């Protein structure tokens, strides 16, 4: 119970969040108005009963040592349909089934390879079949490049697109990744399913309802 | 110990200093305070080392009686901590607890006011009930009227403790104006489930038993306003109005208050 | 419009019972009047509020206002908490003037050297006529050349100095100044002595006519009183004063500009000392910057110099170990002349006292920083910050509701020209505050006036002739039998002019040091 | 609510309690008796 649930502080930064908590070891602020600060020690982790409602850039930030403000990597991409946000798809990319495609989706969300889903759009979206995007080269599913080159093989097809928010590596799998909102067992054996959005399944359903008639692009994304 | 002293000189973080003091945790108290002063001179604004310094200092200084140069050094390093940790309420609470340990009154009031200055608006709730305890620990009410006035200016839903303080420290007139100005407001929580009747009965009994102190308010207008406020429990307020006339010495007026107490 | 509520209630209880015509349903002419005479309703509201609040008048002024009992109990010689120690900066110009201006009193000077017998003086007041006087020195105000303004140069008479001696003590006192004696200098010396002895005390100064209030307010700039404690609310602010201002916003913005300048000086001292940090400091951070970087550096400075040591420290040791040499580069170099060790330590203590003056001024400005709104800042200026408050009677009766709305408190009350001030116009600024928790903050009540002078501007002859409503409170307090301080020597008019109207006053003499001037030695040309 | 609880705050920071001059000597007068009682209070527990 060393992590906090500090909210009420997008204008804040990690240094401004950790300056009040300094010996904080972890400080990961969410894309919404929430952050979690964790101290390594035991006496320094009791900041909720010690510096609650602390002033963070002329704003009070109440700190509670809980997990109310919120392994397989989670590609958390605020997928925006058009100029408005269609929801934050926190697609838990299944590293237990397809770890290479899950790491490719997580790196495309985090934009650590120079290109990826942070800013790309899904130009191959079908109604309750597939929504394929992540290609940052041609922006149509006909470009894209994986970590091994332009084209990479699928890792494993142990998972299946059996429900909403299930993510697969679209194609042979380069930078193309497909989110599924329904059953896609007919395409099994060709696209390796590498995700299941426990959070952002409503965002995947909104992306499937919008898909393309609208520019469904995740401008903000990360791990 | 020489390699540990060289490592503590070469390192800068709080964990090496805490490990060195835990290694040298005997009774080195003057050299320990010198090493504390050197470590905090190298590293300022570190909350863990400052809290450990004030905790070890307040634990070790206890042989001194009431007024010592060691206690003046404790006070001087308390504002030396408050240079950077003024926004931290725990060191303010530690200094105020040590000030009730020492017995200072006006300097404790000055440091409570400086804590109210330092904490902007948010952390006053961690320092205000200790100030209420400070004003309840002293039977003179001249500071405490203005202190509880400031507490009612900050949080207005605390007038019942002020009424209890003024009925325990015999400021009965100001208790009558405070009771009369809290019971006629619309939104007030007494935190006891009085349902606005026990407050009226307490105000009426307090202004009935002691009319010589209450020389500013209109007693009859307040109690008749309460009698027009209620419709079901009028008899106690009628007895309180005529008992106000009994302690005022007006037996015929008490008989008349009983007369329209019968009639209305 | 706010109609008359009592007359409205009388009209509603008249028009529904007796069947009369409704007054407020047939009006056809609206009438407006000029300002400064449309404030009689504020006067009556002040009177009604003073009637409604039961115990505004204190018990030591109750029998004096009502005139019952002994009329000399308002004098300062019958009171047990009489103030002994009094500080006089510029009242006495010389030690022989202090000796010659105290009749019936022996002066015991604590020193025997006449070189140190200089103003300022500190006099301890009661074999029974012994006055324990020590001539003390002013603290050093820093290395700045212009840190001392012009002081008083008027040599007052013994009666005029006894008037200040009665004015410093709490109670009722009066200065009966005939036209010629120059009571304005005595008034501003009373104001300066009150401000210098008790800077935490608040002085209300009330003058009816705005020209005489401006004439009394103009002389304060030529004294040793800082302008940040001055306040003058009202419509008669229009004087010849150069910096203008002097209002609720007009001194709060001066407080903010002074805070900005002193925080710039704190930033300059921070860059002189090499403390890390480039952002602007607040008043709290400035006070903690003082208590961490200036107080500790002064502590190690006096430890290395070792003032409380076995031997005398060196003169050049102060100059080498002073840590604020590069801060005072705007001062004329050198800061320390090196003549003597205690003189260099006096210069260093003057630098530290100017630094502490800046830091305690920022500690006073901390509360102005703590309030968000300018209305709260003007309230802070009106109640705590400004120590000198200059009113007229009409504006005081206008704003007496607003003063008790904003919680205005004072310590001493002065009315100038108490025969030009009416009796209700005397009583209204007496009671601008109310006693809280059984405590009265009123100590001094000083009437500077002349009961043989004019009644005020009354536009009806019959009221001022029959009803005697033109009789001032000064003239009434004379005619009951309170002992008065009648000024004797006159210091602006010719002696042959004074001999024409000296019979009206009790021994109106002539001051010789004004009459020996070349303007009074000669006569009128051509006559 | 910081903005609602900062609606009005006057005489809150201890700047008007010392202007009247009535509680400043009295707090020290009670402080002298309190510390004089605490001297013998700690002296009663020193040898015990």
């Amino acid at each position: 119970k060393r992590v906090l649930y500090v909210g009420g502080l997008e204008e804040v930064d990690d240094k401004v969040l950790h300056a009040a908590f300094i010996g904080d070891i972890t400080d990961i602020q969410i894309p919404l108005d929430y952050e979690t600060e964790k101290h390594r020690g035991f006496a320094f982790v009791e900041f909720e009963l010690a510096e609650d409602a602390a002033a963070a850039i002329d704003n009070m930030n109440e700190s509670e040592l809980f997990g109310r403000t919120i392994s397989n990597p989670q590609v958390y991409m605020d997928i925006k349909i058009g100029n408005k946000p269609a929801g934050r798809i926190q697609m838990l990319l299944r590293s237990d089934v397809v770890p290479m495609t899950a790491e490719n989706f997580r790196c495309l969300c985090t934009h650590e390879k120079g290109f990826g889903f942070k800013g790309s759009s899904f130009h191959r979206i079908i109604p309750q079949f597939m929504c394929q995007g992540g290609d940052f080269t041609n922006h149509n599913g006909t470009g894209g490049k994986s970590i091994y080159g332009k084209k990479f093989d699928d890792e494993n097809f142990i998972l299946k697109h059996t429900g909403p928010g299930l993510l697969s590596m679209a194609n042979t799998n380069g930078s193309q990744f497909f989110l599924t909102c329904d059953k896609t067992d007919w395409l099994d054996g060709k696209h390796v399913v590498f995700g299941e959005v426990t959070e952002g399944l409503d965002v995947l359903r909104q992306i499937e309802a919008q898909g393309p008639k609208q520019k469904v692009i995740i401008a903000d994304c990360g791990e | 110990l020489p390699y540990e002293e060289e490592i503590m000189r070469n390192q800068f973080s709080v964990k090496c200093w805490l490990r060195y003091i835990e290694f040298k945790q005997g009774a080195p108290k003057p050299r320990l305070n010198q090493l504390y002063e050197r470590a905090l001179k190298l590293l300022p604004c570190s909350y863990k080392l400052w809290y450990r310094y004030l905790k070890a200092r307040r634990a070790q200084v206890k042989h001194r009686c009431v007024t010592d140069p060691a206690y003046e050094d404790v006070n001087n390093c308390h504002e030396r901590a408050f240079v950077f940790m003024h926004k931290m309420p725990r060191l303010w609470l530690d200094y105020c607890q040590f000030l009730m340990d020492q017995g200072r009154v006006t300097h404790t009031r000055r440091t409570f006011d400086r804590a109210l200055r330092a904490l902007p608006i948010t952390q006053h709730s961690r320092i205000w009930p200790l100030y209420l305890r400070f004003l309840r620990s002293h039977p003179l009410p001249e500071t405490a009227v203005r202190g509880y006035r400031r507490f009612l200016k900050l949080s207005p839903e605390s007038a019942e403790e002020y009424i209890e303080y003024l009925k325990s420290s015999d400021r009965l007139d100001e208790a009558a104006q405070r009771l009369a100005t809290v019971v006629n407001d619309e939104r007030f929580v007494s935190k006891a489930g009085k349902s606005n009747y026990q407050l009226w009965h307490e105000l009426c009994d307090l202004i009935s038993q002691n009319p010589d102190k209450v020389q500013s308010l209109n007693v009859d207008a307040i109690i008749r306003g309460g009698l027009t406020r209620f419709t079901d429990q009028l008899g106690k307020l009628w007895c309180s109005l005529a008992d106000y006339y009994i302690r005022s010495g007006h037996f015929e007026k008490a008989r008349d208050v009983y007369e329209e107490a019968i009639r209305t | 419009v706010f109609l008359d509520p009592n007359q409205y209630q009388q009209d509603m209880t008249n028009t529904i019972q007796n069947g009369a015509e409704d007054v407020y349903e047939t009006f056809n002419i609206i009438m407006r009047r000029k300002p400064k005479e449309n404030n009689f309703k504020a006067v009556l509201e002040t009177i009604r509020n003073l009637m409604n609040t039961d115990c505004v008048v204190p018990d030591w002024l109750h029998d004096i206002i009502l005139g019952y009992g002994d009329p000399s109990s308002a004098h300062y010689s019958k009171m047990p908490n009489q103030i002994a120690t009094l500080d006089f900066n510029d009242t006495f110009l010389s030690i022989e003037h202090l000796k010659a201006s105290f009749p019936g009193h022996n002066v015991k000077v604590t020193v025997e050297d006449p070189a140190l017998q200089i103003p300022p003086f500190r006099i301890t007041f009661p074999e029974a006529k012994t006055l324990i006087v020590e001539p003390h020195v002013i603290p050093n105000r820093g290395p700045y050349p212009y840190n001392q303004p012009k002081r008083n140069t008027i040599q007052f008479t013994h009666t005029q100095i006894e008037a200040i001696r009665a004015g410093m003590q709490p109670g009722l006192t009066m200065v009966v100044g005939p036209p010629g004696t120059g009571k304005t200098d005595v008034a501003v010396q009373i104001i300066s002595n009150i401000y210098h002895n008790f800077p935490e005390q608040r002085t209300l100064i009330v003058t009816h006519s705005n020209q005489a209030l401006n004439q009394l307010f103009e002389k304060i700039m030529a004294l040793d009183i800082d302008e940040r404690h001055l306040l003058r609310l009202g419509h008669g602010e229009e004087e010849l004063e150069t910096e203008k201002d002097f209002s609720r916003y007009g001194r709060v913005n001066y407080v903010l500009a002074r805070r900005i300048e002193l925080l710039e000086e704190v930033k300059r001292l921070q860059k002189s000392l090499g403390v890390p940090g480039d952002a602007s400091y607040t008043c709290e951070t400035a006070g903690y910057f003082f208590l961490y970087q200036v107080m500790s550096r002064w502590e190690e400075y006096i430890s290395k110099v070792k003032n409380k040591g076995s031997t005398l420290p060196d003169v050049t040791e102060v100059s080498t170990f002073f840590p604020f040499h590069e801060y005072f580069a705007n001062a004329p170099q050198p800061i320390f002349k090196g003549r003597s060790y205690e003189e260099d330590m006096e210069i260093a203590e003057g630098c530290f006292r100017h630094i502490k003056k800046i830091f305690t001024q920022l500690e006073e400005f901390r509360a102005s920083e703590l309030l968000r709104s300018g209305l709260d800042r003007s309230k802070y200026l009106l109640v705590k910050e400004a120590k000198i408050i200059a009113m007229t009677c009409t504006h005081a009766a206008l704003k007496r509701h607003d003063l008790v709305k904003l919680g205005f408190k004072y310590d001493n009350i002065l009315m100038e020209e108490a025969a030009q001030i009416l009796e209700i116009e005397t009583f209204i600024p007496l009671l601008l505050q109310n006693p809280q928790d059984g405590f009265s903050r009123l100590k001094r009540w000083i009437m500077i006036g002349d009961h043989h002078q004019l009644p005020p501007v009354i536009k009806n002859m019959a009221f001022q002739k029959y009803s005697n409503m033109e009789q001032s409170l000064f003239t009434r307090f004379v005619r009951v039998g309170v002992p008065t301080v009648d000024l004797d020597a006159q210091g602006r008019a010719r002696a042959s002019l004074c001999n024409l109207y000296n019979w009206r006053y009790k021994n109106l003499g002539n001051l010789p040091h004004v009459q020996l001037l070349p303007e009074f030695s000669t006569a009128n040309a051509g006559l | 609510r910081a903005e609602l609880m900062k609606a009005i705050d006057f005489e809150y920071y201890g700047y008007l309690d010392e202007d009247d001059g009535v509680i400043v000597p009295l707090e020290q007068e009670y402080e002298k008796k309190l510390r004089a009682e605490l001297v013998e209070k700690w002296k009663a527990e020193r040898e015990a």
